[PDB]
RNA sequence: GGGGGCCUGACUGCGAGGCCUGCAAGCCGAGCAGGGGCGAAAGCCGGGCCUAGUGAACCGGUGGUCCCGUGUGGAAGGGCC
RNA sequence: CCUGGUGUUGGCUCUUGGUCGCGGCGCGGCUGGGGGCCUAACCCUCGGAUGGGGGGACAGCGCUUGGCGGGCAGUUUGACUGGGGCG
RNA sequence: AGCGUAGGGUUAGGCGGGACCUAAGGUGAAGCCGAAAGGCGUAGCCGAAGGGCAGCCGGUUAAUAUUCCGGCCCUUCCCGC
RNA sequence: GCGUAGGGAAACCGAGUCCGAACAGGGCGCAAAGUCCGCGGCCGUGGACCCGAAACCGGGCGAGCUAGCCCUGGCCAGGGUGAAGCUGGGGUGAGACCCAGUGGAGGCCCGAACCGGUGGGGGAUGCAAACCCCUCGGAUGAGCUGGGGCUAGGAGUGAAAAGCUAACCGAGCCCGGAGAUAGCUGGUUCUCCCCGAAAUGACUUUAGGGUCAGCCUCAGG
RNA sequence: GUGGUUCGUGGAGCCAUGGGGGAAUCUGGGCGGACCACCGCCUAAGGCUAAGUACUCCGGGUGACCGAUAGCGCACCAGU
RNA sequence: GAGCCGGUAGCGGGCGUGGAUCCCUGGAUGUCCGAAUGGGGGAACCCGGCCGGCGGGAACGCCGGUCACCGCGCUUUUGCGCGGGGGGAACCUGGGGAACUGAAACAUCUCAGUACCCAGAGGAGAGGAAAGAGAAAUCGACUCCCUGAGUAGCGGCGAGCGAAAGGGGACCAGCCUAAACCGUCCGGCUUGUCCGGGCGGGGUCGUGGGGCCCUCGGACACCGAAUCCCCAGCCUAGCCGAA
RNA sequence: GCGGAUUUAGCUCAGUUGGGAGAGCGCCAGACUGAAGAUCUGGAGGUCCUGUGUUCGAUCCACAGAAUUCGCACCA
């Protein structure tokens, strides 16, 4: 467990999918895709309890960061 | 972006100036820099405390320009040096002006304060426009005299 | 089958009762009612002289309904034409 | 892999376009294009330490857009047929 | 019989392996990235007929032998002076 | 929960109802009433009449196979050919440049071990799942090699034919999906009674399948 | 932009979230399936909680269960 | 309760009613590997500090005991004292997650969220007092069995997939904390009125909690544990036992 | 068939003040040439797509049809 946040999870899962809609807008759609993949944010430096500099991503960053909910800077 | 302002924003102006800095934007560059807060409660609270002190700081000094106020403009001015007719030998400064009353009448009181243009000498009564607080000061009696 | 007179039934609601037929189709049809057209009228008219001009059911558009409308008031949406 | 908008991607100034309001110009809110050292992220840099240096709003990189795309993955490519095919 | 059962046989401060060294490579506190399992990986360590290290000739049993005999040649550690 | 009405898309009506504005038809009324169970011929889901393949997909398993690549040693008996050079001499200014001596290179020649395996011979339930015989190429080099390891199998390696990857890789092998599907192929049991088949027609990515008909059989009228 | 749900893009909600904006503290704030009025329900964005159902390595019981090519493959110097 | 030194029946020798063999339960030894953990390593081998006897040291000096891996709290001081990790047939939830095959092709779909791999809890986990369900102003934990229902319904509307409230049944069962309001303080800024963390208030079940003013009111209400023996059930042998 | 782009002389096209119907051409002719070509002159080139309407007056403004063209919308 090395690529979250810290000030919580928000990694994988992912049922991406294409198709060719035209619908409602008159007549049905149709089906294709199907693949699986990530999708996340990004991490900055930091630190708590001697050293540690922290990571997680934006949200969450923007918070704690500001605060600190078990660790400042 | 709740800025608490702390300086500039165009300047140093840290008199109630949250200004919407703007995300990390304003976050990062303006106090990571160190030069005010953000909301934080407690601070919404800092601002008003310590403008609520100095709003005892004005209205207080207002009651302490305004104790000597009435007191001062009703009694006299009393300091009779010497003389020929006229004039003093020795002028007559706002100097001399605290030294007395002060140590003598009573209260201490500046000695940058009182409006002259110079230094009397026509002894007696001859009136000063002391400017003793901000906007209310005190244009008290003097009479002087050579008491000879 | 060739002209001319006005006229459009080149109808809705239906159809007794048969052709061909493993399916679904395909095809015919007096007569009944509403409402016309043609004739004085007895009658003919539900396209063509015919037998080819073709297509399931679902997937949707649209003009009509005012049948359903997911707490009741409605509308999205759906069923029926 | 290329690509528009969006994000932790902060300042300072030079500018032309639209628009509606009061061919026009004056103004006005609106909002669009863009040019600049800087720079505090970011990254990199190192070169002897944590400071300096270089790039810098980049970009890495996240999210949606769109595009190319046999590199690869998965299916398919009828019947008749006096042999299969071509016909 | 290199087949069966029974008994017995191969000993080393100095020969070889370790009690020393590292390249590949493998590990790997710190450090670095993964959805989890994991990936990499500094220093240090593992890693060999590569480096290094102190002996030889004869005798002697049913088998061993630079080890057992004996004659000759040495090395490292320790205590004393 | 099936029967106790059903008719309709529905509202809803109801032994009546939907189409409709018409007494013309569709569904039904008319009770004939089931229902549970048992035992059976069958039909669907099931691996489901029984074994049969080539393949796909998951997780492991291996370079003591072989192709490579890194590290580190070992190895090529004899002989032959005679370039750079350096020594000396040679007509010109020095030289080019010639010749003679020395000299010893080259994936160089002739050939052992060693590496190979065309060209013929044997062998074909062999000595052997590639070997024996005669013969041949390479023979200081993109040389042969031992020891240590690295990569990996939809992926490796490959002086590259789809080769080699533990003796048949056009995508390894073991366990798992799993008893995969399999109009095709076989295979399909004790007696006896009764009657007695088709090998046509219609539509099919259907033609050596199968739907519906046509021809069989048993139960009642 | 995906999930789960009976919902396979749909008139399609609730709850759960990948990115971006980023509200309210009781006339607050979701909900009763697009939405809207009115009614009705509920009060989140922290936590603990035996019992009622599942599974046989183990021990027992019982068999219209077998009998050494059947039963677990292996009834006894077998996962050898 | 009177025979035994295990399956070995054989040789040679021996313990035993001043309760042997063996049946139980609680013991002390438990050599080396294995999570291994002192260090290294091709497991079952070879290497290091502290104490240790002192030991043959015949007139000459060693094994034994030991000890110590690393991630977890945190009495922080120089960190001393607790937990884990490795298993485990089957079953459990999460994390990740597929083709065959059906659709008589096959791209949607199916097999399925199955098979497998991973992590991890337990003896059971799963889950669990509702921003729930639905609509009779009706219901209320979660779970599981029957039923609802192969229905409402999803869909190249094709093969298939296919809920739930309500009724019957097993069981029952309820609680907490941030939740700055109050006061307590402890530490900061730097003295006020800021954030901070330990103590209580309250620490919400189905709307309340505080803070103020008057009525209060002045003993049976035990949970998931906590506790005592109780029948502690079992734990193997308990022993009589009609003719 | 969903949307945008336009419509005048034989050809290609201007045409915005609602009042003049215009340009170029290329085409025809004249001049010139031995002729034709090249140059200079000149001329023609009328359903302003149709109809109706608005207006004192319509190429121009309003109302359907159209045609050309480009993109798009394709499970009957």
């Amino acid at each position: 467990m090395q690529k979250d946040l810290h000030p919580k999870a928000v990694p994988c899962k992912i049922i991406y999918q294409g198709q060719v809609v035209m619908e409602t807008m008159s007549t049905r759609p149709e089906i294709h895709v199907d693949v699986w993949s990530g999708v996340h944010p990004f991490w900055t430096g930091e630190e708590r309890f001697l050293d540690t500099e922290g990571r997680v991503d934006k949200f969450n960053k923007r918070f704690g960061d500001s605060y600190r909910r078990g660790s400042k800077k | 972006m709740k800025v608490i302002f702390l300086k500039d924003v165009k300047g140093k102006g840290k008199k109630g100036e949250i200004k919407n800095v703007a995300d990390g934007y304003a976050n990062n560059f303006l106090f990571k820099q160190g030069l005010a807060i953000e909301a934080t409660p407690a601070n919404l609270k800092a601002l008003e405390a310590q403008k609520q002190k100095e709003q005892r700081q004005a209205a207080e000094e207002l009651a302490n320009a305004k104790k000597l106020k009435e007191q001062l403009e009703k009694l006299t001015v009393t300091i009779p040096a010497k003389a020929g007719e006229g004039r003093l030998f020795g002028s007559i400064t706002s100097k001399q002006i605290a030294e007395s009353l002060q140590a003598q009448h009573g209260l201490k009181l500046d000695k940058r304060k009182i409006e002259l243009a110079d230094a009397i000498r026509a002894l007696g009564y001859t009136n000063v426009p002391v400017k003793l607080h901000p906007e209310v000061t005190a244009t008290l009696k003097v009479h002087v005299t050579e008491q000879k």
